[PDB]
């Protein structure tokens, strides 16, 4: 994994639209792109509602939430065993290559990840909320 | 294509006659229900008169005008949309 | 082209206990044995969900037949003990001779602690608690005349009660058919319509004829019942039924020849009532069987099942398609021919909205001699079957939802008329969500602003009939087109369908059986009431529906099940976004529009058709208060839920005593529904915890580890209580009130 | 009624014409109906009822007369019982 | 390109691709008759600030309820401004 | 956003990750645990505060826990 | 041939819409169109203008005629006074809306349906907005004047 994979204008799904799809959070905020190799035409569930046809080959799909684009995802490798990546692209048109965000599907470890929000100790040596009083703290997990 | 296609009505004018004139006159033919022979639309058309009299004073609750104007639109709009339906199925492959 | 064939396995399971020893055999988590309490919870919730039980659609299908048949059985074992008590223990003998007066009774209590007390001074020289249920009246109309054929009948029940249990039996141990037999669904349709509607109401129509029209209209004659000849008399003996009617002396030389109208005394359409009895004419119902006889035998050979002739379902759907919806009714064939839940979604909501309307026409167009004039059945038959749909409506709702989230393909269903109802369900759910705000904004202030004017003495600013007029002039309409209907439109009916579209108020022995209803105001404004709640539920039901698989929220939804607690507290809190919760708001809802619409019923019923006539016009029971109290929230608080609580609450004493404490217990049951409802599991775990530990310190810690109840499962006690309390509450006022008035 | 009747010859002409009319393909029948067809000018003939077991050269069938007396008695009904209300 | 066939993604044309389309607006720069826009300028000229706005609305307030209580109620005969002018009634215990 | 935090009890099963719907965790090489590997949360944005990793994290007590605090966009799970 | 009517919004079948004959009819397309809040390369003051006179007119007529004084000789009068204070605090509730709505960038552009990339609404921004709630306030309180004025001219009013 040299590099993360670039955002080609690769064909859409087969769908008639929907009244789930792109709100206005797209034009002003951001929306994601879940795009993945289908080894062969079937018809698979927009998360939105209603069903659409993927095409052999690449895909493209637009949806409004990561958890949609990782639903279907999801979806697509628990029955159908594809490989999909996710990208996130604001308004100001620069997209952001999200899933795996390693190269690699997070379940399988893979050399280079540093641990983030890690604590060293168990549940319970977590001192009381008493001790880090009228301090800029989170809470006992953050100290 | 996927672009909404804005000629969607479709709207043909021997469709609006037909559908028309083809309930008119069959709620103008006798019926032998009503009083005299009537039709539908006589009977209709003698209440819209009996009511047009007094213009601003619209029919009273208990008048038939009321009965004979839903017996009639409900077969008059029946006609529209079932002609509608049955021409443009007929030019398209609905039928053959 | 399948034929059409019966098919089996022979013995495909054995008839063994072993299974009866060992609980939770049909699942799997289930099967290994109970870790916790929870474990009984779960053994209960899935002990009929067969579709999660196996994968194979074969078994689930016999395990319904047989579990159909089961219920047939206690169905029968049910009716064969009304007929039982109605023989041993009731005054149906007394009752036919002075029906007016005698109140129909067929339980009495033994007595042991003081509740002898229940059996009340019901007439004829007999105590007993008095019964609702229209029994007698059915009975009476049926032409039984002696308590003999009460129990000969009785037994026939139980005899086939146990035959239906034999045939579960057999056609799950012995003769299960095969799913190619289940789904020849034209078949279905042709036998169920010819032979279990057709010929069903055809024997009905024979026996209304033979049997009940010549006892009944002896009866309206005034002969005793002990000296009316038994039905096989009147059956086997022609000259005996033509002396009653003289038409039985032609033979079926008329039937043949197409004579018919040499049937006309025995086979009528008269309308209305019969003025003696106050129910519908027995002619008109055995020809009314009749043609519904003839009607369903010729449409039960629509559909092609071994010949050529008929229809086939599957091409009739997928021809149905048009510019608007795609590929329309394509694929339905598939889902309703392959899916429990789907045919069990429609058939309870066609089953719930037939018995409204059962309870709809029934009030109205009374078919029992003598039930008109017993307020007290009529009242309660009516708010029954009314509970009964909206029960039905809402386990239709869930069913479809359960048939939505499980048995639905996405593959199968691609550009049909479901999937693009799943395509624009946001459309759908907002606009009725704006109809649903829109009908209680609008219903709620013209009775809140008429609260508000009245408070503040301003009957002149209030939606009264006297202030402002929101006549119901559509209504008005049709009942004025309803009554002048035997006169132009329905030229041979000798009169309307129902008194109460208007004119010539029917009573019987003072009591009016029937009045023609009017429409007032505060008919506009209860029946916009009605139309805002049965939308809300709808809108509760349909979004749940809708979003059963998927939402904004969570996309990932269909593989949570249909039945789960949350998601959550995440994106907010996920509480309630199941199907099932939707159900539980869906079911809260339904309750809460049924008991408007009972009230409705019972007070405009009180105020403006029930009463007595004494000669000088009718002297109703709450006098006519409606039309002018009714548009009012303290109108209905003060003059129908405080005046006519009084029958209630001051029944200690007498034989109502039951209905009162049955009404302090269902108040307490929806108080004590509250409590599962505004908590969650959380607490009550926690507290179980301390309860354990207390165990624990006395060595008393149960194997079973005690749980607190699933968050579904709370939310499930919590309505069921409430459903159980809010409705029994009213059946005691209803009962107590109408029994006491009379 | 009798025989030569207006009640028995109505019933006997509608026997006759909706047997004949099945027989020679003119009505929908047992061996050839609108089941699985194109248009609504032209039936098919059904392959499932092909055959189905007669010995009239047509192939025309019991069924075939059973559905065709139902369907003219039905139509004589209502014939005859026309002018039979009281109204 | 947006426009290529089942292409629905563009960086270089994001409006389309995020949907932000006007769907019934109109940029016709003239629609009124010129010196009726004169006017209704004219009218507002002083309103078109929104402090200014504040401040008239702050006004009319004041004004409005000043003129309310003092002289708006009693023309419009409200019962409250209307005296009771009947007798008055004694609650239980003698209680006026 | 929320807060998610990993304590040292985790085996490395990978459920809590496989349970996340927005890819917030993932699996980290760990000598702690037998399994030899440990989660982790850097996309700590994406946390919708679903807790399915906590449903799904079969140690007692849990070693992923999510603490509900600040909620954005994305931790509201708004398409809007 | 099969002809489908309903289609994605533009063709774009992952929008949260669908053109329909309520939307994109042609009769539906030119009416919306040609309304004032649409007319967006007009003054957004003339605009507000006419919205007022509309809303101002009609507003007046459920005070008049289901008012507290509907059946006194001053039914109108009321009715009016109470349009009138409606139009005051309907520009009080638009005046805060322009103060507030419009804070943003929104550095998305717009484009019409035809891809033709056109400017951004010149009332969609607080000055145009308050030059929007001036012309309502004009064409309400006229509106308002102009509905007591026909209630009291009008030959077949009642
Ligand atoms: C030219 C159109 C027109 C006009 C000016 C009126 C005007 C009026 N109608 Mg009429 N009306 C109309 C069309 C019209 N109506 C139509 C098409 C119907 C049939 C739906 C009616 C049915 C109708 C009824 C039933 C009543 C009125 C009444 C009234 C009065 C209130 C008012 C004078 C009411 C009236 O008589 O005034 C007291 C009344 O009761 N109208
Ligand atoms: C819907 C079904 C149904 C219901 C609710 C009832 C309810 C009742 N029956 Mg009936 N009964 C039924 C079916 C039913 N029965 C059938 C099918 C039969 C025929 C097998 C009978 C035969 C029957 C007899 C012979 C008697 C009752 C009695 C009673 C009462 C007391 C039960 C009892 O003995 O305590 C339960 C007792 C034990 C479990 C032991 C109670 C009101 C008794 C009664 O009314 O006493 C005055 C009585 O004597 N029933
Ligand atoms: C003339 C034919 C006929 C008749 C009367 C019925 C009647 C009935 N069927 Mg249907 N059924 C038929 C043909 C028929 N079926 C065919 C051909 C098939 C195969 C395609 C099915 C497949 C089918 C299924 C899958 C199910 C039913 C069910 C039912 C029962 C519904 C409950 C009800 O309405 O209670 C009406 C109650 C009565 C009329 C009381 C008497 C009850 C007995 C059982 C009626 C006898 C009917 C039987 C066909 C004749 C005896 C035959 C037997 C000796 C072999 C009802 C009894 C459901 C049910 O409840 O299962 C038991 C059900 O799940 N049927
Ligand atoms: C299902 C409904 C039903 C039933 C069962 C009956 C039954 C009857 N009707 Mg009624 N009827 C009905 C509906 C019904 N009706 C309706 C809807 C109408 C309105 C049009 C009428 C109008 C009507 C009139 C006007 C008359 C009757 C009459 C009769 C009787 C004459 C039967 C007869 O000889 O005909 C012929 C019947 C048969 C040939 C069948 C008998 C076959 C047996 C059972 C075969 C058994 C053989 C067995 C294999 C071996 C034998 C030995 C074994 C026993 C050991 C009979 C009791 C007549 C009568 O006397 O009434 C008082 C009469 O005049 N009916
Ligand atoms: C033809 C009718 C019909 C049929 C065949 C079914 C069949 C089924 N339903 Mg449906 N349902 C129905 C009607 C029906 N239901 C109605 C009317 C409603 C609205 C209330 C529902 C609402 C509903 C929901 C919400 C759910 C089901 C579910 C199920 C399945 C499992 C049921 C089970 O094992 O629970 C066994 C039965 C119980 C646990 C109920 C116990 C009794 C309750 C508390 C009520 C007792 C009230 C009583 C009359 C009052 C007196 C009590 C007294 C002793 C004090 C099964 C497929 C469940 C499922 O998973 O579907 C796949 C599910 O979640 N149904
Ligand atoms: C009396 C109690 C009550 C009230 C008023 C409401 C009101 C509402 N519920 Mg709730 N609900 C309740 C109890 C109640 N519910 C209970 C106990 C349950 C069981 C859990 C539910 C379950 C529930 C669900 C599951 C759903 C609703 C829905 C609704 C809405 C239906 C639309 C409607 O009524 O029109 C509008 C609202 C009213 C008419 C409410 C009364 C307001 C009056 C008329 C005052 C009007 C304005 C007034 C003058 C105030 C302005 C001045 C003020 C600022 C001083 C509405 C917000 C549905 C919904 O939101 O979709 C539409 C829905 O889906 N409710
Ligand atoms: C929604 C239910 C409802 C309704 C219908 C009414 C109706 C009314 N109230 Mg009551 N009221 C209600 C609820 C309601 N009230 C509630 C919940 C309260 C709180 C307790 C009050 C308290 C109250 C008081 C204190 C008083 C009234 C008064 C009045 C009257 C005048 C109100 C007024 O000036 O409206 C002004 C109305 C409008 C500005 C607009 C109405 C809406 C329009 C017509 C909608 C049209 C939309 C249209 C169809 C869309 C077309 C689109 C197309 C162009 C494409 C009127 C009879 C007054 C009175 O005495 O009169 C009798 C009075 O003093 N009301
Ligand atoms: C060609 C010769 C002929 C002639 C002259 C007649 C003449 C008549 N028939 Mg007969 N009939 C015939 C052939 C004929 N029929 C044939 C071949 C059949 C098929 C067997 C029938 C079957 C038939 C039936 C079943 C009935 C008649 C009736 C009538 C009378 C007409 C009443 C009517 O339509 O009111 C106008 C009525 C309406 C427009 C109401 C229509 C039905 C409403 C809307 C309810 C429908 C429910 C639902 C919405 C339908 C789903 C679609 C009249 C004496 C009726 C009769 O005799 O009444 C006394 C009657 O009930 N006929
Ligand atoms: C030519 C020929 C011949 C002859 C033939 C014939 C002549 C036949 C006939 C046939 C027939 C002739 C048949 C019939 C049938 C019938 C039927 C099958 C009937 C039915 C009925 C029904 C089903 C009814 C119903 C009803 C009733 C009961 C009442 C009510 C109404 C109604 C109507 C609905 C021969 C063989 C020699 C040889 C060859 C050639
Ligand atoms: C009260 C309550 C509980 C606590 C209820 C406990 C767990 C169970 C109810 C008690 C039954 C009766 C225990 C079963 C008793 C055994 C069957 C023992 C035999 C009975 C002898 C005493 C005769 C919840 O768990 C709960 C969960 C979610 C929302 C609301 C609530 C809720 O309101
Ligand atoms: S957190 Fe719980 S689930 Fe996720 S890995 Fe560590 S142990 Fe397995
Ligand atoms: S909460 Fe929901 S999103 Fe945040 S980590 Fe646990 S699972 Fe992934």
């Amino acid at each position: 994994w040299t590099a993360p994979k670039l955002d080609p204008n690769t064909p859409s799904p087969i769908f008639g639209g929907s009244t789930g799809g792109l709100l206005r959070k797209a034009q002003v905020e951001e929306f994601y792109v879940l795009t993945w190799e289908a080894k062969k035409e079937a018809i698979f569930e927009m998360p939105t509602g209603g069903a659409a046809i993927m095409r052999k080959g690449p895909n493209l799909l637009k949806l409004a939430r990561k958890e949609q684009c990782l639903a279907l995802l999801n979806t697509f490798r628990s029955k159908m065993k594809l490989d999909g990546c996710i990208y996130r692209v604001f308004p100001s048109g620069e997209v952001q290559y999200l899933h795996p965000k390693d190269g690699v599907y997070p379940e399988k470890v893979n050399k280079g990840r540093v641990g983030a929000n890690q604590n060293m100790r168990s549940i319970g040596k977590n001192t009381n909320p008493a001790k880090i009083k009228f301090q800029g703290k989170l809470g006992p997990f953050e100290v | 294509d996927l672009k909404f296609d804005d000629d969607w009505k479709k709207s043909n004018v021997a469709v609006h006659l037909a559908s028309l004139f083809g309930w008119v006159i069959p709620s103008a033919s006798p019926c032998p229900a009503f009083p005299d022979n009537a039709s539908l639309f006589k009977v209709f058309s003698d209440r819209i008169s009996e009511n047009l009299a007094h213009f601003p004073t619209g029919p009273s609750a208990d008048d038939p005008i009321w009965l004979y104007m839903l017996t009639w639109h409900m077969g008059l709009f029946a006609c529209m949309m079932f002609g509608q339906i049955g021409v443009q199925a007929r030019k398209q492959g609905y039928f053959g | 082209i399948k034929t059409v064939k019966i098919v089996v396995d022979r013995d495909p399971v054995p008839t063994s206990f072993e299974k009866w020893a060992k609980p939770g055999h049909f699942s799997r988590t289930l099967a290994k044995g109970p870790a916790t309490t929870t474990w009984v919870w779960d053994l209960h919730a899935d002990a009929h969900d067969f579709d999660s039980h196996t994968t194979d659609l074969e078994d689930i299908s016999r395990k319904v037949f047989s579990a159909h048949f089961g219920q047939l059985g206690v169905i029968f074992i049910w009716l064969s003990g009304m007929y039982f008590h109605g023989a041993r223990f009731s005054n149906y003998e007394a009752w036919l001779s002075d029906p007016t007066h005698i109140k129909p009774s067929a339980q009495v209590v033994w007595p042991i602690v003081g509740q002898e007390i229940l059996n009340g001074d019901v007439g004829g020289g007999f105590q007993g608690v008095q019964i609702t249920s229209g029994f007698f009246q059915l009975w009476r109309g049926s032409g039984i005349t002696s308590e003999l054929q009460l129990y000969s009948t009785a037994i026939g029940a139980l005899i086939c009660a146990g035959l239906m249990f034999f045939a579960g039996w057999w056609h799950y141990h012995k003769a299960a058919p095969k799913l190619e037999w289940f789904q020849n669904v034209e078949s279905m349709m042709n036998h169920h319509l010819a032979g279990l509607l057709g010929l069903g109401s055809l024997a009905w129509a024979g026996h209304q004829i033979h049997i009940a029209l010549p006892v009944n209209t002896l009866l309206d004659a005034g002969v005793d019942p002990k000296e009316i000849p038994l039905p096989h008399e009147f059956m086997l003996n022609r000259a005996l039924m033509a002396e009653l009617y003289p038409s039985f002396a032609k033979g079926l030389t008329p039937f043949f020849t197409f004579n018919w109208t040499e049937y006309s005394d025995f086979l009528t359409f008269r309308g209305g009532l019969n003025p003696v009895t106050g129910g519908l004419w027995l002619t008109d119902m055995a020809h009314h069987h009749l043609a519904i006889a003839v009607l369903f035998l010729v449409a039960g050979h629509q559909y092609r099942t071994n010949w050529g002739i008929g229809h086939s379902m599957k091409e009739i759907l997928e021809a149905h398609k048009g510019p608007f919806t795609g590929e329309g009714h394509k694929g339905l064939y598939e889902i309703l021919t392959t899916s429990w839940h789907a045919q069990l979604a429609i058939n309870l909501a066609l089953m719930g909205s037939l018995s409204i309307i059962v309870s709809h026409h029934m009030y109205s167009m009374p078919p029992y001699p003598y039930l008109a004039t017993d307020y007290g059945t009529q009242l309660s038959l009516f708010t029954h079957h009314m509970w009964i749909g909206g029960f039905c409506i809402c386990g239709a709702a869930a069913h479809a939802a359960i048939f939505m989230v499980r048995d639905y393909d996405p593959a199968t269903n691609y550009n049909n008329v479901l999937d693009r109802v799943l395509r624009h369900r946001d459309a759908i759910i907002s606009h009725l969500n704006w109809v649903c705000i829109f009908l209680g904004f609008h219903s709620f202030g013209l009775y809140i602003h008429n609260d508000t004017m009245s408070a503040l003495g301003r009957p002149q600013d209030m939606f009264s009939d006297t202030a402002i007029q929101l006549q119901p002039i559509f209504a008005q309409f049709v009942q004025h087109t309803h009554a002048l209907a035997p006169e132009l439109t329905a030229p041979t009916a000798a009169g309307s369908t129902s008194a109460s579209w208007g004119g010539d108020i029917v009573a019987v022995g003072g009591k009016i059986a029937m009045m023609p209803i009017s429409l007032g105001t505060s008919d506009f404004m209860v029946h916009h009431i009605h139309a805002f709640t049965i939308h809300v539920t709808v809108l509760i039901l349909l979004k749940g529906v809708l979003f059963a698989r998927s939402s904004r929220l969570i996309p990932d939804k269909a593989n949570l099940g249909f039945r789960f607690p949350c998601d959550g507290p995440g994106r907010g809190g996920t509480c309630q976004v199941s199907a099932w919760d939707h159900v539980f708001l869906g079911l809260f809802w339904m309750y809460n529009s049924i008991s408007i619409v009972i009230f409705h019923f019972s007070w405009k019923m009180q105020s403006d058709v029930w009463g007595s006539v004494t000669g000088n016009g009718v002297s109703h029971i709450t006098g006519g208060n409606f039309a002018q109290s009714a548009n009012t929230i303290n109108g209905w608080l003060r003059d129908f839920l405080w005046a006519q609580s009084s029958q209630v609450i001051q029944s200690y004493g007498s034989a109502l005593s039951a209905y009162g404490l049955i009404f302090l217990g269902a108040h307490f049951i929806w108080a004590f529904s509250l409590m599962f409802l505004f908590s969650g599991r959380g607490y009550w775990q926690e507290l179980i915890e301390s309860i354990v530990w207390a165990h624990n310190k006395l060595k008393v810690a149960p194997a079973i580890q005690p749980r607190a109840l699933s968050i579904t499962q709370g939310r499930a006690v919590g309505v069921a209580h409430y459903l159980l309390g809010g409705i029994a509450t009213t059946w005691s006022f209803f009962l107590a009130r109408i029994i006491a008035v009379g | 009624w009798s025989i030569g009747s207006t009640e028995n010859m109505i019933v006997c002409f509608n026997t006759t014409a909706i047997l004949g009319a099945m027989r020679f393909g003119l009505m929908p029948s047992v061996k050839k109906n609108f089941n699985g067809a194109s248009s609504h000018t032209a039936m098919v003939e059904q392959a499932n009822a092909k055959t189905i077991g007669s010995r009239d050269p047509s192939g025309f069938t019991a069924v075939d007369v059973l559905a065709g007396g139902s369907l003219a008695t039905i139509i004589s009904a209502g014939e005859i019982l026309a002018g039979q209300v009281p109204y | 390109k947006y426009g290529d066939e089942s292409v629905y993604f563009d960086l270089s044309d994001v409006e389309a691709t995020t949907g932000s389309w006007d769907v019934y607006g109109v940029d016709s720069a003239s629609r009124y008759p010129e010196q009726q826009a004169a006017f209704f300028e004219a009218a507002a000229q002083g309103l078109g600030r929104r402090e200014a706005v504040y401040s008239v609305l702050a006004v009319s307030a004041g004004l409005l309820t000043v003129a309310y209580g003092v002289k708006g109620a009693k023309d419009a005969k409200l019962p409250i401004t209307v005296g009771p002018q009947q007798p008055a009634q004694v609650g239980p215990r003698d209680r006026i | 956003s929320h807060a998610v935090k990993i304590y040292d009890t985790c085996i490395g099963c990978t459920q809590c990750v496989r349970a996340c719907p927005t890819d917030v965790l993932e699996m980290v090489p760990w000598d702690g645990c037998k399994a030899g590997q440990i989660a982790s949360a850097p996309r700590t944005e994406d946390c919708v505060g679903c807790k399915r990793c906590e449903a799904a994290c079969p140690t007692d007590f849990l070693s992923v826990r999510v603490y509900l605090g600040s909620e954005t966009t994305r931790s509201m799970g708004l398409a809007y | 041939d099969k002809v489908q009517i309903v289609k994605p919004i533009n063709g774009d079948p992952f929008i949260g819409m669908l053109e329909t004959p309520v939307t994109s009819s042609p009769d539906v397309a030119n009416f919306l169109s040609n309304l004032p809040a649409y007319r967006t390369g007009v003054a957004p003051l003339l605009r507000g203008v006419e919205v007022g006179l509309a809303h101002g007119f009609f507003v007046t007529g459920p005070f008049i005629k289901l008012g507290p004084l509907r059946s006194t000789d001053a039914a109108e009068l009321a009715g009016c006074l109470s349009g009138a204070g409606l139009v005051l605090i309907l520009t009080a509730c638009l005046s805060i809306y322009g103060a507030t709505a419009f804070q943003r960038e929104e550095v998305v552009g717009l484009k019409t349906l035809s891809g033709r990339t056109i400017a951004k609404d010149p009332l969609q921004s607080s000055e145009g907005w308050a030059s929007f709630t001036s012309g309502w306030l004009v064409g309400g309180l006229s509106g308002v004047a102009w509905s007591y004025v026909l209630t009291q001219v009008l030959p077949y009013y009642s």
